[PDB]
């Protein structure tokens, strides 16, 4: 049966302010794209510089 | 004898992985290759030029050149002629021709000292321990004229005459001119002659380290941001 | 290499010398010939001019 | 005359030490084997060249402290 | 209608060779190495043309101009440095790239296995007379050195290499005809390195562990380009501090000397990336067998595909060959050390039981090992 | 109060023209703080042995 | 194969993954990071090791071997 | 003998074919022969061999084993693909023997 | 020119530049003949010559 599959556990690797179920996202998305596009905009810095 | 002997290894300023040269230690070297290793040895790639930013000012590098005759010409009727040195002049070589060097100095010849620290092994370590190594020789061994027993050089028979001593020369900033001090700043010296971007090198190469350290953490966190689909990518088998 | 082992393949390999003999003829008169090879061209009478 | 080499003192301070004086008689015991002889071929630049190796090693190790 | 990374003729072929190639997920970062290669390749060539914009290849200046670019030029030592220990470098990734060929069973992509070997004798040619080109003690004495062994080859060896010396040893025309050949080679690599790719992505690249990939395939954007970027990055890191730390640490100080025709060196050697060939044709105590040597042990790796008697691909499953395999790269490293020392007791013997080992290990080792695996395994 | 890369992807990070402009900018005041911290770092780990340490002493 | 069209024939195979954007980059790096690479060397040292450490008593050994081979004897 | 199948065990162990969970017929290099055999198999041994090479190259992407719970014990290494692989090598060795004659 | 006037560095850079500007013409050539084949040759009636090909 195609209800029978689960997506399973993902807590091990999941960041900790989307680790719980029972809140929403969109509050701390622009947080997590932020710290991800610094990392990158840090390294664009380094390599142009 | 075929069998030689391993110069140490001594503490010089420069030898740190961050650690520039000293520079009064080089202007010190440069008046002892003046006053002392001129007359048999050549600088053919060093110019006064190269002396301006790192041991004298613009006038007393050009009273360094002024100070000494250069060759010349042609004028306007083809005749060559003696005029006063330039900045832009190259040192002055002691003799027109290395035949001439080899009738003046006993058949041997008085190598070009400005690769002559990359040139030998051991560096500058190999010259300080063949300036301040000269000693008698050993019973069993004979030695002719015009060859002096030094056993930091290959074959332990030098047709070089021990050119520095105790009061060789009279430092301009008051240093007491011992042997290993006039040594060690003629090796600072050679070293410099050697290797002229040795300070911008290592300069180059700090800025090079931070950035790396600051780049490499950087572009790892970006390949694991990446590669985290695939790395907690889960896996199942259904048959049916 | 036992998978050309047969009659079939010694009747082919038979065919085949003669025409691989006569490129070998090509090949080493195009090399005496672009080498100039004076062990060969000294004995050949109209090239015998030329030296 | 009045103005002292460090490098003399620092070597003889090296020469005081315990495998130094060892590579020393054992350039003495050349020497005498070498000297007091005839028609030899034999030269003494081992031992030397051994006795030098540790008074030179000492010496780099504390020389350029009494250097300006 | 607007995909025009997949309808534009020229951005296509950027396409199926860099984003939307299948590439295996798993491989590891020894598969770098060959991008490495491209990139290091391309750096030389950048540093060359600024070293040949300032740089005369006649006997009485070549050392002057060398001399005039480390002083004078702005920033003309970093250039010289970097191209020197980039040479380096890429003998580096290029010994690296080998060893994975010959690890993972990579050499049965016959067609880039061969276009491989082609490209590994040019880019060693490239070098040794790059090598020639500053006219120092070792650069002349090395050329001299490597066209008598050339000379060794009965009845043609002589005239052949008074034609490569364009007179009667290395001279002038040496010289500037090796700076013509030492530009003109590198473009012709990346030619034979596009041929590479070409066989390559025809038969599609190799995993670790040998197997059947195309279940699990990713596009090569942006996986394996942050990867090489990576990669390419460690390598910069690697390369400029050999530059800007310990630039004379893999040069050798006699070529630090102007060329002199009456001196000769107490030892002559080449460079570390022909140490162990030097070692090989060193060993056998002939010429025309060592010149032989040296090319048959080229021309082994060349031959590697037909020696594989396993119905595995790689040596991941197989721990006798992998035993073997890294007696075999310490074998190497052994014949390196010998290559660089003088011909005294015990090296002699030493280097000679050194070939006789590395030739024993390729030919007759190997395929003995995997038949016993086969053997072990139960396979047949 | 929101975090600050929050604040950051909101105002500069979105857009990809912004994106570049933050990159830009941030080139501009990175190399010129750079080279002032690594120099001071290389000066001061060279105290006294640089020609610009020593030229006063010569400049009469 | 050649592209990503038609590479192999797969059934029955359902996978799984999360958006970058919502996973750590370095999760739990050190506390697992260190028993998989002591694991990966247990699996590979006795295969590698053993040959190199042949290769530094050989060079050690020709290299003490050259250094009395240059000594001199005392018989003359 | 019984030291042969304990030593051969133990190759096996060390073979680590077993810690990815791949059977012995997984690890086969795909030349003609075996590209034939796997293409004579059932729909059901093939699924299982493509899902044990798939996940093979997933634990090997990731640099990690199954847990020894789950490796392939050596008893239960079925070889699934050596009847098919005898067949076709059978086959080719008339063909060649009748292109031979 | 590498200087005030035409000399030395700029006789040196035009050869290491003359030396390496044809093999980029010829891969551009490359390009160009690759640019062409994505459509065939014109013919000078400047008709659809896709009726007579040979
Ligand atoms: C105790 C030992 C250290 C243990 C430890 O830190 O373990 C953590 C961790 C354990 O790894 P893991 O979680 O078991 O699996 C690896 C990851 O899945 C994936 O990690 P990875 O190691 O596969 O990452 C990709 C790979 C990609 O590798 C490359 O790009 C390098 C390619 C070769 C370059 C060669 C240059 C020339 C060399 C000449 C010689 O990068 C590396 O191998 C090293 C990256 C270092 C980045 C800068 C760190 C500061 O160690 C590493 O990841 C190794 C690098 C540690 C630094
Ligand atoms: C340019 C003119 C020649 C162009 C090629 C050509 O027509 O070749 C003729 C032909 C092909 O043109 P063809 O189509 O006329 O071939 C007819 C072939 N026969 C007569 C046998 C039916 O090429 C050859 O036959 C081989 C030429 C090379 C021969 C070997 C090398 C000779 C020199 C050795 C040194
Ligand atoms: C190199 C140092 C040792 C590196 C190392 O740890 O190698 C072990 C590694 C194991 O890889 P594998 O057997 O696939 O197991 C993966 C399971 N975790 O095995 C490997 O990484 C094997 C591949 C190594 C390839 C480079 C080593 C050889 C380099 C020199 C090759 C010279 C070839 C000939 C050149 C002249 C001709
Ligand atoms: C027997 C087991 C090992 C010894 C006892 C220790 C047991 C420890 C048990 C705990 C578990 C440890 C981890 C196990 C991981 C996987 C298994 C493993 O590593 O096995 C040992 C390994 C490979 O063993 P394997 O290849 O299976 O043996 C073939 C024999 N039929 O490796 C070996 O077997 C050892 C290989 C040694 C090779 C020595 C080579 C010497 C010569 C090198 C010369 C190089 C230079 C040559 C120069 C020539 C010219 C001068
Ligand atoms: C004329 C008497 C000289 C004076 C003054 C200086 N040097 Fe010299 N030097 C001279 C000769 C004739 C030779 C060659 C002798 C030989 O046996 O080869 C040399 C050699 C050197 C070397 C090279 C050593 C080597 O291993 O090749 C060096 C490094 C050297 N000399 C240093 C040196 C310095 C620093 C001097 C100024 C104090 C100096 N020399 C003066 C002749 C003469
Ligand atoms: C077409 C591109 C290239 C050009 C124009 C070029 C040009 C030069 C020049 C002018 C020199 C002499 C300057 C010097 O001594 O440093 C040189 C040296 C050298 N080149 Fe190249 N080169 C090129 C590519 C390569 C490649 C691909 C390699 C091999 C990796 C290579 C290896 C060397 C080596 C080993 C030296 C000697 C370095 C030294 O001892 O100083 N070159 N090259
Ligand atoms: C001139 C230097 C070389 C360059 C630039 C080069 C370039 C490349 C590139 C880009 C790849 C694909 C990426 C990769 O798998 O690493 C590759 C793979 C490969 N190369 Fe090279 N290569 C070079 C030398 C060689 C040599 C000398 C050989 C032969 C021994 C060789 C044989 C191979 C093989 C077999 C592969 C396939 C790897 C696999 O799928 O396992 N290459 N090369
Ligand atoms: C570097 C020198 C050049 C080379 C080697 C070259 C090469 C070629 C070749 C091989 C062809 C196909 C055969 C032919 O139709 O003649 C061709 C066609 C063509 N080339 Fe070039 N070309 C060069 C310069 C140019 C230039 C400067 C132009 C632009 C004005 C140009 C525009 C074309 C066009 C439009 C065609 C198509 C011919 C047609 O279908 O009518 N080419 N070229």
């Amino acid at each position: 049966s195609h209800t029978d599959v689960k997506v399973p556990d993902f807590s091990d690797y999941r960041r900790a302010e989307v680790l719980d179920s029972t809140k929403s996202s969109k509050e701390s998305s622009e947080a997590r794209k932020g710290f991800s596009y610094l990392v990158t905009a840090t390294t664009t810095v380094g390599v142009a510089y | 004898s075929d069998l030689e002997l391993h110069p140490p290894s001594y503490p010089w300023s420069h030898r740190g992985l961050l650690s520039s040269l000293d520079h009064t230690s080089i202007r010190r070297g440069f008046q002892v290759y003046k006053q002392v290793c001129s007359s048999c040895h050549s600088m053919d790639y060093v110019a006064y030029r190269h002396l301006v930013g790192v041991c004298y000012t613009e006038e007393e590098a050009k009273a360094l050149a002024e100070e000494v005759e250069v060759q010349d010409g042609p004028n306007d009727d083809g005749e060559m002629f003696m005029r006063p040195g330039k900045l832009s002049d190259y040192f002055p070589k002691p003799y027109p021709n290395p035949e001439a060097a080899r009738a003046a100095n006993n058949g041997a010849l008085p190598p070009d000292l400005s690769y002559i620290v990359r040139a030998r092994h051991g560096g500058e370590d190999y010259v300080f321990s063949l300036l301040t190594g000269y000693c008698e020789p050993p019973t069993g061994v004979s030695l002719r004229e015009g060859l002096y027993f030094n056993p930091y050089f290959p074959g332990q028979a030098i047709g070089m005459a021990p050119p520095i001593y105790t009061e060789v020369l009279e430092y301009d900033d008051g240093t007491p001119a011992t042997m290993s001090q006039v040594a060690k700043d003629v090796a600072t010296f050679l070293r410099w002659a050697s290797e002229p971007e040795h300070d911008h090198r290592k300069r180059m190469g700090l800025k090079m380290l931070l950035m790396m350290g600051l780049l490499l953490p950087l572009t790892y966190a970006m390949k694991r941001h990446k590669w985290s689909v695939l790395k907690s990518r889960k896996l199942a088998y259904r048959p049916p | 290499l036992s998978r050309f082992l047969g009659p079939r393949y010694r009747e082919l390999a038979r065919n085949w010398i003669p025409t691989a003999g006569m490129w070998g003829t090509v090949g080493a008169v195009g090399l005496v010939w672009a080498t100039d090879w004076r062990l060969i061209l000294d004995w050949v009478p109209y090239i015998n001019g030329k030296f | 005359e009045e103005l002292v080499d460090p490098l003399t003192t620092v070597r003889e301070h090296c020469e005081q030490l315990e495998k130094c004086v060892k590579a020393r008689e054992r350039l003495e015991l050349c020497d005498n084997r070498v000297s007091s002889r005839s028609q030899t071929e034999e030269d003494c630049t081992e031992e030397l060249f051994d006795f030098l190796h540790a008074r030179d090693h000492c010496v780099a190790h504390k020389l350029f402290k009494n250097l300006k | 209608m607007t995909n025009m990374r997949k309808t534009h003729p020229l951005f296509k072929i950027i396409n199926h060779s860099f984003i939307d190639l299948p590439a295996p997920s798993n491989i590891s970062s020894w598969w770098n190495f060959g991008s490495l290669l491209g990139v290091c390749l391309m750096v030389q060539i950048i540093t060359g043309l600024f070293l040949a914009m300032h740089y005369t290849s006649d006997t009485m200046t070549a050392f002057s101009s060398v001399t005039h670019i480390c002083r004078d030029v702005n920033y003309g030592w970093l250039i010289r440095y970097m191209h020197a220990n980039g040479a380096s470098m890429f003998f580096i990734c290029l010994f690296l790239h080998v060893g994975r060929g010959l690890y993972y069973g990579s050499y049965t992509f016959m067609e880039t296995w061969n276009i491989g070997v082609l490209l590994l004798f040019a880019v060693m040619a490239t070098a040794f007379m790059g090598y020639v080109l500053p006219w120092g003690q070792m650069s002349f004495w090395g050329a001299t050195v490597i066209t008598n062994l050339l000379s060794a080859i009965p009845y043609i060896g002589t005239t052949l290499v008074e034609w490569i010396w364009g007179g009667f040893s290395v001279d002038k025309a040496t010289l500037t005809r090796f700076f013509a050949f030492h530009f003109i080679l590198p473009f012709i690599i990346a030619a034979l390195a596009i041929v590479h790719l070409l066989f390559l992505h025809e038969t599609g690249s190799n995993n670790p562990t040998g197997l059947n990939s195309d279940a699990d395939k990713i596009p090569f954007h942006p996986y394996y380009t942050i990867k090489d970027i990576l990669g390419i990055l460690i390598m910069f890191l690697i390369l400029m501090t050999l530059v800007l730390f310990f630039p004379d640490m893999l040069g050798d100080p006699d070529n630090y000397m102007p060329a002199n025709p009456l001196n000769t060196p107490p030892h002559i050697k080449p460079e570390w990336y022909f140490l162990f060939a030097y070692a090989i044709l060193r060993s056998i105590p002939n010429k025309l067998g060592g010149v032989l040597a040296l090319i048959l042990s080229i021309l082994i790796l060349a031959l590697m595909p037909f020696l594989h008697t396993s119905k595995q691909r790689s040596l991941m499953f197989r721990p006798i060959t992998q035993i073997l395999y890294w007696i075999l790269v310490a074998n190497l490293l052994i014949l390196t050390w010998i290559g660089g020392q003088p011909v005294e007791h015990p090296f002699i013997i030493i280097g000679q039981l050194a070939s006789i080992s590395y030739f024993s290990i390729i030919l007759i080792l190997m395929p003995i090992s995997g038949i016993i695996e086969d053997k072990m395994l139960k396979l047949y | 109060s929101p975090t600050i890369p929050s604040r950051l992807y909101s105002l500069l990070f979105r857009r990809t023209s912004t994106f570049a402009l933050t990159i830009a900018v941030g080139a501009l005041f990175f190399e010129r703080a750079f080279d002032q911290g690594a120099d001071a770092i290389y000066e001061h780990i060279n105290e006294g042995k640089l020609w610009k340490h020593i030229k006063h002493k010569y400049e009469n | 194969g050649r592209e990503f069209g038609n590479l192999a024939r797969i059934r029955h195979v359902i996978s799984y993954s999360l958006s970058p954007f919502e996973q750590r980059a370095f999760p739990s790096y050190f506390s697992k990071g260190i028993p998989n690479v002591l694991r990966r060397t247990r699996e590979r040292i006795l295969r590698v090791a053993p040959p190199f450490v042949v290769v530094y008593l050989i060079y050690t050994w020709g290299n003490q071997e050259f250094e009395q081979s240059k000594r001199k004897n005392p018989a003359m | 003998s019984k030291w042969l199948d304990g030593f051969r065990k133990w190759y096996y162990n060390a073979a680590g074919f077993n810690k990815l969970g791949l059977m012995r017929d997984d690890t086969l290099h795909e030349t003609e022969d075996v590209k034939e055999a796997i293409r004579r198999l059932p729909e059901d041994l093939y699924n299982d061999r493509m899902f044990r090479i798939k996940r093979a190259l997933d634990l090997t992407m990731r640099h990690q084993i199954l847990p020894k719970d789950q490796w392939t014990k050596y008893e239960e290494d079925k070889f699934y693909l050596e009847p098919y692989l005898k067949e076709v090598i059978r086959e080719r060795k008339e063909r060649e023997e009748w292109a031979k004659k």
